[PDB]
Order: C-alpha cells, then structure tokens, then sequence
C-alpha cells in the first residue's frame, strides 16, 4: 500500500573534508541544491556551469538560490557521487561530467 | 517517510460561558413527581 | 589626547585550514604580507598579482620579501577577509577584487 522509500542522504564518499565559502553570484535562474557553477567571462559574477564551457567548472552550489540572492555559497573541497549532484542537459557526456572539475579541490566519483 | 513529527501540545479555544442565573435566582430545584405542574399566586389590592 | 585602538588581528575569515607553499620567486620589488600573487606567462616567476589579468590569482604571500629573495612562501589553501588583504590598485571593483581567487582552495569573504 503506502510503500515508499527514505534514502539516506550523504554527499560525500570519503574521509576528505568538505570546506565552502561565499562569492557575488549572478544567478539569473532558480537553481536548486548540488548544482555545477561557472565564472562569467565578461562580468565575471556566478552562474550555473552551462556544461559547455569547457574547463570553467568553478565550484559546487551548497544552497538553492536565485536572483534575489546575490551572493552564493559553495563548497571549494570534498568529493562526490557522480549521480547526486545534478548536472547541465548539455553536459551529456559522462567523461566530460567526471573529469570537469579534475584541477580543483571539487572531485567527483 | 522521514516524518516523524513529534506532537507536544493540545490547546482547545472552545469556548466562553457561566450562567450565573441558576446560581443567581434559581438556587433551588424541585423535581418533578407528577405528570403535571401547579403554580399559583393570590394577589392583594383592597380599597 | 593619542586615542588608539587595539585590534585584534584575523588574516583568515574561515576554519578550513591554510597550507603554505614555498616556490622559486621572481617578486618585482618589495612586496609586504597579505599580497596577492601571479604566475608570469612567459618566465613562469612569480609576481605580485596586477590586478588586471583575469585569472591569474594563484596564491597570496605569506612572509614579506623582495626581489631579492629567490624563493617565496605564500597560503593555497584556505579563506581570508576582504578589507583585511591589501590589493593592487588595479583591481577596482569589489565583485572582481572577491571573485578573483576563484575556481582554487583560496577562498575570499
């Protein structure tokens, strides 16, 4: 009958500390939690990693935001599933989703 | 189903009332032993 | 009359550590503590940070020098204030003076 499921929620996959910090974002959309980030060229504020922009993958969104908010925080460390975080429609790749934020202290599994 | 959703209080608001008349006017009851009543008064007016 | 006020001295905003890092220098002039750093693209030294090329924020020295040290030891790791880390003039907009230690484990508040 009411047969649901509570799935334990743990972001991280090893004994790595996680550390996050804050910065000006430019959010033009309602992104929600685990969400990729970019820097903007011109303006250089925050937006969501469209998946396009190669090797621009800057962080990792903590909390949902949206333009209200105009600054963001985000982790800067930490490893984690590559199914929890949400990723871009156009990041369709999975080895360009795995090693897109390889030189950071953001990994993925 | 992570609900677990511990309930501490049960305040009511019902209501607001207290006659005071039967109390007041009426501090005593009389029941009835028969089917029906008889209550009666003799008035007093003489020239 | 002389009114002066005692501070107490916070460089780093956050608890996530800071890790030092000694590395050869090629420091134009002396350059106090709390400056920000850059790579040279061509002699690939190390050079207080202009503050106009996008980028280019690596790390912020630790110890003050000079051009004549050859080697510079500076924090890649960890979170610091704004008003506290001085900063080239170059540099004259507070969202790019934040967002530019972007996308490594220094992290600006």
């Amino acid at each position: 009958t009411s047969k649901e499921t509570f799935t334990h929620y743990q972001p991280q996959g090893n004994s790595d500390p996680a550390h996050t910090a804050t910065a000006p974002g430019g959010l033009s959309a309602k992104a929600p939690a685990m969400t990729p980030l970019m820097l903007d060229t011109s303006s250089r504020k925050l937006v969501a990693w469209d998946g396009t922009t190669d090797g621009a993958a800057v962080g990792i969104l903590a909390v949902a935001a949206d333009q209200t908010s105009t600054t963001l925080t985000f982790y800067k460390s930490g490893t984690f599933r590559y199914e929890d975080v949400l990723w871009p429609e156009a990041a369709s790749d999975e080895t360009k989703k795995r090693t897109a934020f390889a030189g950071t202290a953001i990994s993925i599994v | 189903m992570y609900t677990t959703a511990q309930l501490l209080a049960a305040n009511e608001q019902k209501f607001k009332f207290d006659p005071l008349f039967l109390r007041l006017f009426f501090r005593e009851s009389y029941p009835f032993t028969t089917e029906k009543v008889y209550l009666s008064q003799i008035p007093g007016l003489v020239n």
